[PDB]
């Protein structure tokens, strides 16, 4: 159901409280989202990653884009990075 | 490796039930004296704060590191 | 012009010859 | 600085010290104190590197094994020096001294005209596999500014085009007179020798007494 | 510009073995 | 006998001779900040964050490294000790990654503390940084090592107090990068050590990745039982369900280490 | 922007709340990135001080100008992930538009 | 006052002109009184340089003296060494180039003559891989002496025992370090140890080790031979002696002539060497020691005499005394800035100071040469140079900061404009 896939069960009891009101669960939900997010192919040996706009955005990482075997991902945006 | 808090004796009264909440899965504890640390300087005072409280005891000596020998040249010794 | 040519080898069979030489080790 | 295995360079290429080498190696060992083996992983590395330039991984593994030494302990040595090459290495290997001497006496000038020569880019090898260039540090001989160090050759004060020659003498033929080009003999001053244009004293010359 | 209900969304903690059901 | 005397900020205390400059400030009380020193580890003088100033002395001298000699007064607080930790701390932070939101060391950092107490409260590196490349050193601990401060703890432990001699620095400059050269995995007993050894948090947990963060953990101290030498063990307990073990120091069964197993 | 929840659970919104209402849990996902189980805010218990708009780093926790969500029942009031999370896409526009006004002040 | 004799000029066989073999080393005479001086006794050995008063011929000036001095005590039962390093990274530096190329023996009775004033077993000498061919030169040199018995136990038919190496050297400059020196001979990682346990005491293998630039080696039979007075009288109250004076770049006859110490810094490219390219008014700046030592400007430049300690009063460094000269043609910012290119590909790593700080400097003086930079980060490259001055574990991270505070001591206004003219065209 919902991201980490809450689940109150057929025999748990609490289930009980959606009786006759429905459940907080998410669409679009993001652990798919990023992946649906294209490479962003780079130049530079490494890139940084504001997160999009600066102060509205990350902490500012520098990601080492050194092996094509590996899309670097900022801890924050969880962006690959295509070399 | 900082030392800071190595420095001054605590009491702590001893650990008791956390049972999860059913609604929101919040950690719910039943005794009072649980979040409750003092801190006493020296480990004489301690010891009359649970005598006077009527708590039982049961004091730790402080141990603290061995003093070590260390010397750059040493580890530079081919032999050993 | 010895200098003008020498072997990838003329430093350490050099020495190799040195070795008898070189005094005894310690 | 990491070995990611690839069929070309990792351990399948196999590595022994030819029979000649290994005698390199002992004597080598001597040349050290008694019970310290360990100080001529340098050296050994060396003749791994005569060898072979590549001196790939499994190289490495033979030199730490004939020195019986942690591997890493070979590993480390191998990284820190720029004289040891852990890639394949271009048969000529031509590296040019680019420190503010020889820049100041044009040494940057030299660069282009060995670019377009060998007609590739600075830091890799000719398709032909010929020759490989790399902007190395100071080489020594500075008096001698223009300079190129090719496989030890260390040939000096080169005006661009004597390099073009160079290279075309190693293009075709071998040993393209390595030295000095120019008509100052070892490090002179090109005006002559005003530091001793005497004859050298004879032994027992003005000896102190004592 | 030109009725929820709350639910703890973490795992079982401490999962429980569960007895064989092959009787002996 | 055997006794000299050496002032720390005056306070005539008296050490054995062949006692390090940063071990007199100790008895005194006063401590030194350091990294790439850790007492059961060989002293290697990488980091240099431990500078002081000696009186009457051109130079400041490396506080883990010189032998203190006979009347020489540490000046701790002095205003040149102070610039010559002010200035460090400039270089350490300068090509550190900033996701200390990511770094779960992030309460547990020897590094943020220095500079938050005795390092400088701007910084002025509006040049770029730089940044290694995240290897596998195993199933236990996890190397973000871009984090890594080369202080060559790592090196020592894996090579002093375990046999293991794998650990390694690789290459010059600002470019030394201390990983295996080739990805063997540090498979050793003693190997969850590292993560409580390196002061960053540059290798840390893999399990322990991102389940807390140390101020939460209240933190009760027990006895290992997975094995006989009763290792000293703190295990660090959240909200009720056991987050990490981690050693606490004994010095007859356990200093300061414990095994892969009862962590 | 992406679809990337903004959080990434250092959880010092946890440490610098006054009255203890955020109660945050985290475990690697499965992408190996670092995201937040549970973040449960008590509403009931959070007395709308703002630091935690403050502290985020990520800026993932914000407090939204919406002021109208009176509750007919107590559990309404105590809001997990999801609500906050639905709470966020409801309100995003706003939220960017006030964030976009404000952040030059900060 | 300079102008030494051709006679006095220890290194004859500079630029060659006489066999480098032992049969021009004959004609030479360098083996003439080795027995001799070896039994006078190693205390008399030690009295004569005491009496020059020699300072070291590397880049680091101290009494060879006192230095040599410290490890004649007693043996404590490891055998005492002598490291000889012929590794020379410095720009300018082709000074030892010379010897051990042209007159290879020189070094090699100066190393037994060396070794008995330290009671040495042997001595290992280090000479940069890059110089192969030089090897070639020296242990040729080396096998002839053995051949004759000049060296070997009962070396020159004398109670002592001695033996002389050469060791491969693999393109670092640090590996020139003192400390550092050591561990590549050791074999592990070139990376200087630390200063406390000197290397008399703690050293090569271990064992007690001292080292010495090789023209401090090679200068000491003649100091014998010649008496530390003839010596002593040539050099300038502390300094003293002949010491070779490399000068490149700019110059119309670039070329090392070991002419003598205390030269006027004008007299040295106008009378010997070539005159400065383009004239003695073309000269923006000198760098008299080598990289490693600030540059002086030339408004003292004439003033300045070649002394160890006079340039110290001018601020900057005899050091190997490589003179690099740069006329009003070249763009400081630039020369400079390579050089600390030239640090940043060489320094170990080891100390934090050096690893990051040499680094910084480095991306700011890119940055400064394309004006890039604002006038105000200037004063901060200058912070970030007294950093790493006094907090680094070797002396390359102090060598590093001294170029950087020459460019700014003296030719601040440039780098300003440099500043404004990037900022005008926008
Ligand atoms: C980074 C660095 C590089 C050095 N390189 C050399 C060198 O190439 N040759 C040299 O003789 N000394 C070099 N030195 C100085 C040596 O460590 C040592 O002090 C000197 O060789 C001693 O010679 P002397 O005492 O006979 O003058 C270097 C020092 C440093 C810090
Ligand atoms: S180590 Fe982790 S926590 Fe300590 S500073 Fe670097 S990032 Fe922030
Ligand atoms: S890993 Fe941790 S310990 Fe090993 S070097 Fe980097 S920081 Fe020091
Ligand atoms: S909300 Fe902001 S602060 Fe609280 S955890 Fe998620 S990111 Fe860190
Ligand atoms: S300064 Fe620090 S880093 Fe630079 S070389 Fe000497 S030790 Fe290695
Ligand atoms: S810098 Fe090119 S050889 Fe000295
Ligand atoms: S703490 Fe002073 S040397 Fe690392
Ligand atoms: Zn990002």
């Amino acid at each position: 159901i919902t991201h980490t896939g809450q689940v109150y069960d057929e025999k748990d009891y609490r289930r009980v409280r959606f009786v006759d009101r429905q459940k907080e669960v998410n669409e679009n939900f993001a652990i798919d989202l990023i992946a649906q997010q294209p490479v962003n192919e780079v130049e530079h040996r490494i890139i940084a990653c504001d997160g999009g706009g600066g102060a509205l955005g990350h902490p500012k990482v520098y990601i080492n884009l050194d092996k094509e075997t590996k899309t670097g991902t900022c801890g924050y945006c969880g962006l690959q990075f295509k070399q | 490796s900082g030392v800071n808090n190595t420095k001054k004796w605590k009491m702590e009264f001893d650990t008791r039930e956390r049972w999860e909440n059913p609604l929101m899965g919040w950690a719910s504890t039943a005794d009072p004296l649980s979040n409750m640390v003092l801190t006493f300087s020296a480990k004489e005072d301690a010891i009359a704060f649970a005598e006077k409280n009527g708590w039982s005891y049961d004091v730790e000596e402080k141990k603290v590191p061995k003093p070590k020998s260390k010397s750059y040249g040493a580890n530079f010794s081919w032999n050993k | 012009l010895q200098h003008h040519d020498y072997n990838t080898y003329t430093f350490l069979d050099l020495n190799l010859d040195l070795s008898k030489f070189r005094l005894p080790q310690p | 600085f990491v070995h990611r295995d690839t069929p070309e360079n990792n351990p399948d290429t196999p590595f022994d010290f030819t029979p000649e080498n290994y005698k390199r190696i002992e004597a080598i060992v001597k040349n050290y104190p008694e019970g310290h083996q360990a100080a001529a992983v340098l050296p050994v590395l060396d003749l791994a590197q005569r060898q072979n330039g590549w001196l790939p991984i499994s190289a490495m593994n033979k030199v730490a094994e004939v020195l019986q030494v942690p591997p890493m302990r070979v590993y480390e040595v191998a990284t820190f020096y720029t004289m040891y090459n852990r890639k394949p290495v271009g048969k000529y290997h031509i590296q040019v001294c680019t420190t503010t001497p020889c820049m100041l006496r044009d040494s940057d000038s030299i660069l282009e005209t060995l670019q377009r020569k060998l007609g590739i880019k600075v830091g890799e090898t000719t398709p032909d596999k010929l020759f490989t260039l790399i902007e190395v540090e100071c080489l020594g001989a500075c008096v001698n500014a223009p300079m190129v160090q090719i496989n030890d050759n260390y040939y000096e004060d080169l005006t661009p085009k004597d390099i073009e020659e160079i290279i075309d003498e190693l293009k075709a033929g071998k040993v393209p007179k390595p030295g000095p080009r120019s008509g100052r003999f070892c490090c002179e001053p090109a005006g002559g020798l005003t530091s001793l244009t005497e004859p050298p004293k004879g032994p027992g010359f003005g000896v102190q007494a004592g | 510009p030109t009725q929820y209900v709350p639910y703890s969304t973490t795992r079982k903690k401490i999962h429980e073995w569960v007895p064989p059901s092959t009787p002996y | 006998s055997n006794l000299i005397e050496v002032f720390v900020d005056g306070q005539s205390v008296m050490v054995e001779p062949g006692t390090t400059v940063l071990q007199a400030c100790e008895k005194v009380g006063m401590q030194i900040p350091r990294f790439c020193y850790h007492e059961r580890l060989s002293v290697a003088g990488n980091c240099r964050m431990c500078l002081v100033e000696i009186e009457k002395a051109p130079k400041v001298v490396a506080a883990c490294a010189m032998p203190v000699m006979k009347g020489w007064n540490i000046l701790t607080n002095s205003e040149k000790s102070k610039k010559a930790r002010e200035g460090v701390m400039e270089f350490l932070l300068a090509n550190h990654p900033l996701d200390c939101p990511i770094c779960d060391q992030g309460g547990e950092c020897d590094l943020q503390d220095q500079s938050m107490m005795f390092g400088s409260d701007r910084s002025r590196f509006l040049e770029g940084k730089r940044a290694v490349e995240d290897k596998n050193i195993g199933p236990l601990v996890k190397t973000i090592m871009t984090r890594c401060i080369q202080c060559t703890r790592c090196i020592r432990f894996a090579s002093e107090i375990a046999g293991v001699d794998d650990l390694g620095t690789t290459g010059r400059g600002n470019d030394m990068q201390v990983g295996t050269y080739i990805e063997k995995m540090f498979m050793s007993e003693l190997s969850g050590n590292v993560i409580d050894i390196c002061p960053v948090g540059a290798l840390t947990s893999k399990p322990y990745a991102f389940t807390a963060r140390p101020w939460e953990t209240r933190k009760t101290e027990s006895i290992d039982v997975m094995d006989a030498v009763g290792s000293n063990i703190v295990v660090s307990t959240r909200t009720g369900e056991v987050m990490r073990i981690l050693p606490r120091m004994h010095e007859d069964i356990n200093e300061e280490w414990i095994s892969d197993k009862t962590r | 922007p992406s679809g990337e929840e903004r959080c990434i659970a250092c959880k010092l919104c946890e440490a610098i709340c006054p009255a203890q209402a955020i109660t945050i849990e985290a475990e690697p996902r499965a992408d190996g990135s670092r995201r937040t189980t549970r973040y449960d805010i008590d509403m009931t218990k959070c007395i709308y001080c703002g630091f935690c708009q403050e502290a985020c780093p990520v800026d993932a926790i914000v407090e939204g100008p919406n002021f109208e969500f009176s509750t007919e029942t107590h559990e309404e009031l105590l809001y997990n992930k999801e609500k906050l999370l639905n709470n966020g896409d409801k309100w995003e526009a706003e939220i960017a538009a006030n964030i976009q006004a404000d952040y030059l002040y900060r | 006052f300079g102008s030494l004799k051709d006679e006095d000029r220890i290194f004859t066989n500079l630029y060659g002109r006489h066999d480098w073999r032992l049969k021009g080393a004959l004609r030479r005479g360098d083996w003439y009184k080795t027995k001799e001086i070896l039994l006078k006794g190693p205390d008399w050995i030690l009295g004569e340089m005491k009496t020059s008063g020699l300072r070291g011929r590397g880049g680091a000036g101290f009494p060879t003296g006192l230095k040599w001095s410290f490890m004649n005590k007693p043996s404590d039962g490891r055998p005492k060494y002598l490291v000889v390093n012929a590794d020379e990274g410095e720009p300018g530096t082709c000074k030892d180039r010379e010897i051990m190329r042209h007159d290879p023996h020189k070094l090699v009775e100066g190393c037994l003559v060396g070794g008995r004033a330290m009671g040495a077993r042997a001595a290992y000498i280090y000479i940069r891989g890059e110089f192969y061919n030089e090897a070639s030169n020296l242990q040729v040199a080396i096998r002839e002496a053995y051949e004759a018995g000049l060296i070997g136990k009962n070396a020159c038919g004398s109670d002592y025992d001695f033996d002389v190496f050469v060791v491969r050297g693999a393109g670092a400059y640090i590996c020139g370090e003192e400390t550092a020196l050591i561990e590549s001979i050791e074999g592990k990682q070139g990376k200087p140890r630390l200063k406390p346990p000197f290397p008399a005491d703690v050293g090569v293998f271990g064992c007690p080790t001292t080292v010495a630039n090789v023209e401090t080696v090679a200068v000491s039979p003649t100091i014998c031979r010649r008496g530390g007075t003839w010596f002593a009288g040539f050099g300038r109250e502390r300094n003293s002696g002949t010491k070779l004076f490399n000068i490149s770049g700019h110059v119309n006859h670039p070329c090392t002539v070991e002419e003598e110490m205390s030269v006027p810094l004008k007299e040295l490219i106008e009378k010997h060497a070539g005159g400065v390219t383009g004239g003695w008014d073309n000269l923006l700046a000198v760098i008299p020691g080598g990289s490693s030592t600030p540059l002086i400007p030339k408004s003292v430049c004439e003033t300045v005499l070649m002394d160890f300690d006079a340039l110290v009063q001018a601020q900057t460094g005899l050091g190997t005394a490589a003179v690099i000269v740069m006329d009003r043609s070249t763009d400081i910012v630039k020369a400079i800035a390579r050089l600390i290119e030239f640090y940043k590909h060489e320094s170990c790593g080891q100390c934090t100071p050096c690893r990051e700080g040499v680094d910084w400097m480095n991306k700011v003086m890119a940055r400064f040469v394309k004006g890039d930079a604002r006038p105000a980060e200037i004063d901060s490259l200058w912070e970030i140079s007294k950093q790493i001055e006094g907090h680094t574990i070797c002396a390359l991270g102090d060598g590093a900061a001294w170029p950087v505070q020459g460019l700014i001591r003296h030719f601040r206004p440039e780098l300003e404009d440099r500043m404004q003219r990037f900022a005008q065209q926008h």
